[PDB]
């Protein structure tokens, strides 16, 4: 999930964007 | 619509805090 | 009203950095 | 007025997340 | 204080109630 | 630069104006 992919290493603008409905 | 967004982004940390492990499905108008 | 509650969200904020160890009290 | 202060500090917000290690002038 | 007990884990709804006036 | 003052130890606000134009 979101955190576990971003909480440590910064996730960009394309990557937050698989998290959209 | 600027003041809609504004408030949606409160909004979206509002149901962060009181969902808790719920978690919330968020859609615009 | 609304934009006086997203106002006052920011001003605690502020307050928070501003006011550092001496804290503040805010009440509607 | 305070309407445009609290809209510019969602801004400042989304220029830091939008504009990565570029950053930005404010 | 208020970090030493919400900022070393997260408080409950109730227990960040016990900070209003 | 900011991250390696501000992030390893709290920055007043005088030592943040440091960085303004
Ligand atoms: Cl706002
Ligand atoms: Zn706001």
């Amino acid at each position: 999930g979101i955190v576990e992919q971003c909480c440590t290493s910064i996730c960009s603008l394309y990557q937050l964007e698989n998290y959209c409905n | 619509f600027v003041n809609q967004h504004l408030c949606g982004s409160h909004l979206v940390e509002a149901l962060y805090l009181v969902c808790g492990e719920r978690g919330f499905f968020y859609t615009k108008p």
